[PDB]
Formats: structure tokens, C-alpha cells, sequence
């Protein structure tokens, strides 16, 4: 009866991580979308094009 | 004389072997009892518990 219940509570904390990692990526998809710019997309592009 | 005295010790002996299976049967309906009960008071708790 104890390993029963303590086995759903780990089981609740790792349902509710996996409800936040997808609503905050899909939070971090409209950062890019709002925060995105220019000068940081050549910086990525001049990053990995001295490093390939 | 001889002859009676034989028979009425076999008649003692087979007599006192039957009494100790009936006395045996009962043991086992107190067991079988006992346990069922202690099932049955267990799963009560069990799931109160998880109720809880």
C-alpha cells in the first residue's frame, strides 16, 4: 500500500515535466519569432561556417 | 480370554486414529478462516490507505 502510493507520486512529478517542456518550447518558438534579429541570424550563419 | 483381549485393543487403537483426523479437520477450517480473514481485513486497509 506505501509502494503503491509513493510510486504515483513519482509518476505525477514526471507527467508535469512533461507538461511544461512542451508549452515552454512552444513559449521559446515565439521568443525566437519576437526576439530574433539580423545581425545574431549572420552571427549564427558566420559561427558555424568557421567551424564546419 | 486371549482371543477378546487382541480384538478389544485393535477396536482402542483404530478408534483413537479416527478422532485424531476429525480434531484436524477443524484445524484446518480455523486456518482457512484465519487467513481468508486476514485478507479480507488487509485489502480494507490497502484501500483506505489509497483512498486517502
Amino acid at each position: 500500500a506505501q509502494a503503491e502510493i509513493e510510486a504515483e507520486r513519482k509518476r505525477a512529478r514526471e507527467e508535469l515535466r512533461k507538461q511544461v517542456a512542451i508549452l515552454a518550447v512552444a513559449g521559446a518558438e515565439k521568443i525566437i519569432e519576437r526576439s530574433v534579429d539580423e545581425a545574431a541570424n549572420s552571427d549564427i550563419v558566420d559561427k558555424l561556417v568557421a567551424e564546419l | 480370554d486371549l482371543d477378546l483381549a487382541k480384538a478389544s485393543a485393535t477396536d482402542q487403537l483404530k478408534k483413537a486414529k479416527a478422532e485424531a483426523q476429525v480434531i484436524i479437520e477443524q484445524a484446518n477450517k480455523r486456518r482457512s478462516q484465519i487467513l481468508d480473514e486476514a485478507k479480507a481485513e488487509a485489502e480494507q486497509e490497502r484501500t483506505k490507505i489509497v483512498a486517502q
